RNA sequence: AGGACCGAACCGACUAAUGUUGAAAAAUUAGCGGAUGACUUGUGGCUGGGGGUGAAAGGCCAAUCAAACCGGGAGAUAGCU
RNA sequence: GCUCGCCGGAAGACCAAGGGUUCCUGUCCAACGUUAAUCGGGGCAGGGUGAGUCGACCCCUAAGGCGAGGCCGAAAGGCGUAGUCGAUGGGAAACAGGUUAAUAUUCCUGUACUUGGUGUUACUGCGAAGGGGGGACGGAGAAGGCUAUGUUGGCCGGGCGACGGUUGUCCCGGUUUAAGCGUGUAGGCUGGUUUUCCAGGCAAAUCCGGAAAAUCAAGGCUGAGGCGUGAUGACGAGGCACUACGGUGCUGAAGCAACAAAUGCCCUGCUUCCAGGAAAAGCCUCUAAGCAUCAGGUAACAUCAAAUCGUACCCCAAACCGACACAGGUGGUCAGGUAGAGAAUACCAAGGCGCUUGAGAGAACUCGGGUGAAGGAACUAGGCAAAAUGGUGCCGUAACUUCGGGAGAAGGCACGCUGAUAUGUAGGUGAGGUCCCUCGCGGAUGGAGCUGAAAUCAGUCGAAGAUACCAGCUGGCUGCAACUGUUUAUUAAAAACACAGCACUGUGCAAACACGAAAGUGGACGUAUACGGUGUGACGCCUGCCCGGUGCCGGAAGGUUAAUU
C-alpha cells in the first residue's frame, strides 16, 4: 500500500529548509527555539 | 596568469594505485591528489611549471569521502579530488 | 441551424446542437490572441469563492473591441469567427487603413459587409454612434455606460437594447431584463441586436458536456448534514425550513439589491 | 460519430474462501466493474483547524477527525473509582 | 561441472525519484542473516566514478512565490507595481569500435560536429529596452510511403552422427558496420516577380498590414527513407596458443537478395469535429536615437577556448516507501521466435532465477486441487460455492421500443489431416530485359522470382479436430433509479450523491454573492440567450383545492416607538 512518507529532496527543502524558515518571523522563533534547546540539527537542510 | 603561491598549493600528492600505474604506463597519464578547489587550467599550469612537463590535457574527478566507524562511533572522511593529466607523449614523468 | 442528434447512445439521445456553417473553421488571428489561465472560483487567498467552478477546456482570449473608437474609417468583416470567452460569435473586419480588430457580430452581418463608427456613420446594423445620433425607438447591442468606457450592456447571444426615450442629457432605454434605465447620450451603441440568437436553443445532453464547459456539480442543501448547511439533516428527506443559501439568507424572493448610488439611474425595476 | 460495444495495459473493488499473535495495522487467491473519458497518471503549485476541501459518506486534511497535530494556560476540574 | 525445474510485455535490460558506497578486490565469522555458513547488501582494509557534445549549472518563461517604492491594516502583518525567482515545458554541438576487478557517447582508436574570443584578408551601413515574423501548440480518424525488426533463400566455415536411416531438396555456426558529409526522393504547404501609393503596427522603417497596376506561369519552402562516402578500415565463425585453468596472444572466410513489417518515422502533416486547444527567449527581419574613411556587419582562413558540479551501485526492489533480507506500493524507456486478433494466453530465445531451515512419515483435522455410482437444489435465509457456457464464419432470432435498440436475443450448421482444382489458387510484391523521356531517386510495358489466404471435390484417423492454455450460462415476471458516472481510504457501492432537463428566485455591473477589520481578489477580462442561490431530477401524460398560520413581496394613511432636543 501507498505510505504517507512519499520523499522528494524539492519539497523537503521547499516545505522545512533554512531559507524556509528564515521567510517568515515565525520560522525565525523555529529556529530559535532550536538553537536554545542546542539542537545538532537546526533544520532538514543538511 | 595564475600565480606561484597558488601552483604550488594546487598540488597535494601523486596518487598509488592499480588503475594509476596502468594508466602511467599505457597512456602516458599521471594521477594526482590536487586541491579540491583545483581547477583545470590551475592543475595544467601547476603540473608544467613544477615538473617541468608539457601536458596535453586534464581530466578531474571528485572523491567522495567514506563513513567508517572508529571505536564504535561514527565519522567520515573528507572528499578530495583526483587529476588524470595526460603528458604529451615523450615527457616521461 | 440547430441540430437534434440521433439516439445512437444515451449519452447522445437528447443532445441538441447549434451548427453555423458560416463560422471561421481555422485559427483565430493570432495577433489579437492572450492567455488566461482558469481559476477554479478561487480567489487570490486560494479560497473557493463562486462554487461549481473548474475543469473545461482550455481557451485562449480574443481581444474585442467594445470601445468601436476608430471612427471616420470604414470597416470591411473579413470573416466570422467562434470565440470560446462568450455566447456570441465575433467577426474579423479589417479597416481601411489595414488595421484588423474583432468586435461583436451582429445579427445578420456576414463577410463582406461594410461598417463604420461615430457620429457621420450611416443607420445600419454593425454601425456605431452616439445615441444621441441614434433615433429613438431603435434596436441598439454592446451599449457604453459611460461615455468611452466601452459597451457593457446587450452583449450576449441574441440580446439587445431598446432607446425608449430622450430627455436632455440622458436617453432612457428597455434592457433585456425588463429594466427601465438612464444612460448619458453621449454614450455609443452599435445598430442592430446581437447575432447567434439560436444559443438558447442547444441541449447539452449529458454530465460530461457541462463539465467541459468548466461546471462542476452542485449538491443540493437538503442532501447535507447540518453542520455544512443550513437545509441539511433529517432522517429521510426532510425540509421544514425556509429556504435559504449557504450562508443562512432566503433565497426565494428576499431583494438584495442596495446601490443608492446608482437609484436614479432606474427609471423602472425589471419586475 | 459516440460520457457506444467486447477485451489487455491502466484505474477500480461486487462475491467467496484464506489470513485475523497475518506474508500484510486492510492483503492474497479465484471470479468482478470501467477501460477515448464527468478517464488515468508523473512533476511542481494553491487552499489550514470552527478553518480547508467534499458528484455529500460527517467523508478526507500524514495509519489521528461531530473539530488535526505540537507546545503552552496545566498539577484545568473530577460531590467519581 | 553436468542434469532438472521456473520467468521470459519479465522474475530480462536501461533509467528518473529516492537511497548513499550498498559497487570491486582481499580478509574475517563475534554479532547481524529467522538454520549452518568457508558465503553476504555483515565486520575490517584497500581500490573504484575521468565529458566543449550526456545531465545539471546556464539563457527563457507556466502555475505560483517573493517583491524596491507603494496601497491597506492596533502591532505582528495583508496585497501588489516595477521587477525578480520558479520546470513538470522552449533553447548549440559525437558517433562506431576497443578497453578495467570495478568508469565510460567521459579513457584509447578512427572519423566528426557546435558556439564563442582573437588576428590576417575581402566586401560592406551598422545600430534597441522599440515594430513585425517565428518559436507556437486541441481531440478524433484515415491512408499511403518507409524504417527498426523478422522470415526464407543465397553465401562462407564446419559436420556425416551412441539406436533403424542420414552425400542430401540433409545438419550446425556466421552472414555486422554508426555519427558526420554529399545527393535530394515518397509526401505536405504555398501562386511567384516588379512598380507606385497609404488614417494601421505608442516614433521610424526598406520589415509587417492595406490598396492599385503590370508581368510570368512555375517559383519557393518543408520533408521520411533510399543511395554514395565514411569503410583498402572496424567487427567477424572459427582456427592456431598460452593458463597462476578465473582470462587472455595471433589470424581470419562470407558478410548478399527476396518477402513480411510496426504502436517507431514522414506527421507540429492530412481529413474532420467542437468542448476551439501555454508563455517567453534563443532565431529572422525592420528601423530610432546614435556611430559615422570609427564602431559594427557578412564571408574565408589560422589560432585559442569551452569553466564548474554529477557520473560507482540498486532502482517493480534484500539498497526506495512499508519498524523486518516484509507475498504490499513505486513514474519513464526497450519489446525476439512458434501459435494467436493481440502488449491476452501456452511454450521457448537473449538474459535471469529455484524465492536462507532442512530430513523423514504418509493418522485425525485444516488448507489448495482432481475424479465420482444413482439422483439433480431435495442444500440453504439465499443455487453461497462449485459445476456449466465459452471461438470464427454462416443461417436465424420474439414481446416491446424513445426506431438507436432489445440482439451475441433464443437456436442451429461447419471446423483436424492428405491430395486435386492449382506439383501454390485469388490477392500482394515485383528482377532482369524492352522502349521512351521536360535525363533522374523518371515514365510506360513485361511478367521471372518471392509471398500467399479462402473455397469446392475426393479421401483418411480418432471416443472426441474452436481438442491444450484461452474463451458469454440462457430465458420469463416484478420493485427502485432514466442512462455513463460518484461515495462511507479500512465491515455499507446502494434505491444514496451527481446528472442532462424543468421551475422559482436574486442580480443593471463598482452586479448579486463569496474570501477579506482593510486594501483588494474571485464572480469575469463575463454583462440578463449572463451570473448566483434554491428545489426537482432523461423522456411521456401531467402537476388539482387552500394565503387562515410562518416566511417573502408590495403599501404608507393611521396607532405605537430610539438616539436627539
Ligand atoms: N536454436 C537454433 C537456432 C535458433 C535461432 C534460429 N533463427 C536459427 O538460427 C540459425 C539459422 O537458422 C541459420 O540460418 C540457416 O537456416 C535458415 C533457414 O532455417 C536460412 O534462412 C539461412 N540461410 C541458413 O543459413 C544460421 N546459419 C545460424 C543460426 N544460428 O536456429
Ligand atoms: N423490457 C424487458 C427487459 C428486456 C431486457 C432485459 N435485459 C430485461 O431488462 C430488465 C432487467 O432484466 C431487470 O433486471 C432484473 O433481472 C435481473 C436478472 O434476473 C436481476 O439481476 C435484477 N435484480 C432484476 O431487476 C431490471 N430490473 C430492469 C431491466 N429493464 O427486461
Ligand atoms: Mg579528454
Ligand atoms: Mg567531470
Ligand atoms: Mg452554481
Ligand atoms: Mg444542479
Ligand atoms: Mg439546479
Ligand atoms: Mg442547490
Ligand atoms: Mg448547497
Ligand atoms: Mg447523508
Ligand atoms: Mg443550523
Ligand atoms: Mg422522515
Ligand atoms: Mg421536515
Ligand atoms: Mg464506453
Ligand atoms: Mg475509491
Ligand atoms: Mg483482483
Ligand atoms: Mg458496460
Ligand atoms: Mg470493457
Ligand atoms: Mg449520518
Ligand atoms: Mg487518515
Ligand atoms: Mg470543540
Ligand atoms: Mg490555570
Ligand atoms: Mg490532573
Ligand atoms: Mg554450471
Ligand atoms: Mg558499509
Ligand atoms: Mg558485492
Ligand atoms: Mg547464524
Ligand atoms: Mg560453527
Ligand atoms: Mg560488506
Ligand atoms: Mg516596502
Ligand atoms: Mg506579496
Ligand atoms: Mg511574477
Ligand atoms: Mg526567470
Ligand atoms: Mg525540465
Ligand atoms: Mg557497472
Ligand atoms: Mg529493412
Ligand atoms: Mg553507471
Ligand atoms: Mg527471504
Ligand atoms: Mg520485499
Ligand atoms: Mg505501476
Ligand atoms: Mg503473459
Ligand atoms: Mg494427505
Ligand atoms: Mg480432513
Ligand atoms: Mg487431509
Ligand atoms: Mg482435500
Ligand atoms: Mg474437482
Ligand atoms: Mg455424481
Ligand atoms: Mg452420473
Ligand atoms: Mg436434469
Ligand atoms: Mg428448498
Ligand atoms: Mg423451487
Ligand atoms: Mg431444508
Ligand atoms: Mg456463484
Ligand atoms: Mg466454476
Ligand atoms: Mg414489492
Ligand atoms: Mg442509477
Ligand atoms: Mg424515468
Ligand atoms: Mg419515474
Ligand atoms: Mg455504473
Ligand atoms: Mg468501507
Ligand atoms: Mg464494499
Ligand atoms: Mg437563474
Ligand atoms: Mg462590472
Ligand atoms: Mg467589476
Ligand atoms: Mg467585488
Ligand atoms: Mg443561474
Ligand atoms: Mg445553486
Ligand atoms: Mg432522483
Ligand atoms: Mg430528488
Ligand atoms: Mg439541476
Ligand atoms: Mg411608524
Amino acid at each position: 500500500m501507498k505510505r504517507t512518507f512519499q520523499p522528494s529532496v524539492l519539497k523537503r527543502n521547499r516545505s522545512h529548509g533554512f531559507r524556509a524558515r528564515m521567510a517568515t518571523k515565525n520560522g525565525r522563533q523555529v529556529l530559535a527555539r532550536r538553537r536554545a534547546k542546542g539542537r545538532a540539527r537546526l533544520t532538514v537542510s543538511k | 596568469m595564475i600565480r606561484e603561491e597558488r601552483l604550488l598549493k594546487v598540488l597535494r600528492a601523486p596518487h598509488v594505485s592499480e588503475k594509476a600505474s596502468t594508466a602511467m604506463e599505457k597512456s602516458n597519464t599521471i594521477v594526482l591528489k590536487v586541491a579540491k578547489d583545483a581547477t583545470k587550467a590551475e592543475i595544467k599550469a601547476a603540473v608544467q611549471k613544477l615538473f617541468e612537463v608539457e601536458v596535453e590535457v586534464v581530466n578531474t574527478l571528485v572523491v567522495k569521502g567514506k563513513v567508517k566507524r572508529h571505536g564504535q562511533r561514527i565519522g567520515r572522511r573528507s572528499d578530495w579530488k583526483k587529476a588524470y593529466v595526460t603528458l604529451k607523449e615523450g615527457q616521461n614523468l | 441551424a440547430v441540430v437534434k442528434c440521433k439516439p445512437t447512445s444515451p449519452g447522445r439521445r437528447h443532445v441538441v446542437k447549434v451548427v453555423n456553417p458560416e463560422l471561421h473553421k481555422g485559427k483565430p488571428f493570432a495577433p489579437l490572441l492572450e492567455k488566461n489561465s482558469k481559476s477554479g472560483g478561487r480567489n487570490n487567498n486560494g479560497r473557493i469563492t463562486t462554487r461549481h467552478i473548474g475543469g473545461g477546456h482550455k481557451q485562449a482570449y480574443r481581444i474585442v473591441d467594445f470601445k468601436r473608437n476608430k471612427d471616420g474609417i470604414p470597416a470591411v468583416v473579413e470573416r466570422l469567427e467562434y470565440d470560446p470567452n462568450r455566447s456570441a460569435n465575433i467577426a474579423l473586419v479589417l479597416y481601411k487603413d489595414g488595421e484588423r480588430r474583432y468586435i461583436l457580430a451582429p445579427k445578420g452581418l456576414k463577410a463582406g459587409d461594410q461598417i463604420q463608427s461615430g457620429v457621420d456613420a450611416a443607420i445600419k446594423p454593425g454601425n456605431t454612434l452616439p445615441m444621441r445620433n441614434i433615433p429613438v425607438g431603435s434596436t441598439v447591442h454592446n451599449v457604453e455606460m459611460k461615455p468611452g468606457k466601452g459597451g457593457q450592456l446587450a452583449r450576449s447571444a441574441g440580446t439587445y437594447v431598446q432607446i425608449v426615450a430622450r430627455d436632455g442629457a440622458y436617453v432612457t432605454l428597455r434592457l433585456r431584463s425588463g429594466e427601465m434605465r438612464k444612460v448619458e447620450a453621449d454614450c455609443r451603441a452599435t445598430l442592430g441586436e446581437v447575432g447567434n440568437a439560436e444559443h438558447m436553443l442547444r441541449v447539452l445532453g449529458k454530465a460530461g458536456a457541462a463539465r467541459w464547459r468548466g461546471v462542476r456539480p452542485t449538491v443540493r442543501g437538503t442532501a447535507m448534514n447540518p453542520v455544512d448547511h443550513p437545509h441539511g439533516g433529517g432522517e429521510g428527506r426532510n425540509f421544514g425550513k425556509h429556504p435559504v443559501t449557504p450562508w443562512g439568507v432566503q433565497t426565494k424572493g428576499k431583494k438584495t439589491r442596495s446601490n443608492k448610488r446608482t437609484d436614479k439611474f432606474i427609471v423602472r425595476r425589471r419586475s
